[PDB]
């Protein structure tokens, strides 16, 4: 019990950790389906 | 270095050797008891803290 409540504070504080790394958003981009379709006309429009 | 000595607490007025000591199962009662209270309740603590977050 006590070296479970050691992991789950080191659990906890690995949350934090998780919650620092979250406020980084690294957000994907808004257009990468609209970029796939822009690429696949061109290659379309490439190989006709 | 002395034969004799008085006791170092208040209430009482005597002088007692080493023999005359005996074990005393009470006090160390007591101190098991007081440790085992004091874990159990820094481990409920740290548990329901945990459990809270």
């Amino acid at each position: 019990t006590k070296k479970l409540q050691a992991t789950i504070i080191s659990t906890k504080e690995d949350f934090l950790r998780s919650q620092e790394i979250l406020a980084q958003t690294h957000l994907p981009e808004k257009s990468v389906f609209e970029d796939i379709d822009i690429k696949r006309k061109e290659i379309i429009n490439k190989e006709g | 270095g002395y034969t004799t000595r008085d006791c170092p607490q208040a209430a009482c007025s005597q002088v007692v050797s080493m023999r005359d000591f005996v074990r005393d199962p009470i006090m160390e009662l007591r101190c098991k008891i007081a440790k085992m209270k004091e874990s159990q309740e820094q481990d409920k603590r740290s548990s329901q803290a945990i459990d809270v977050l």
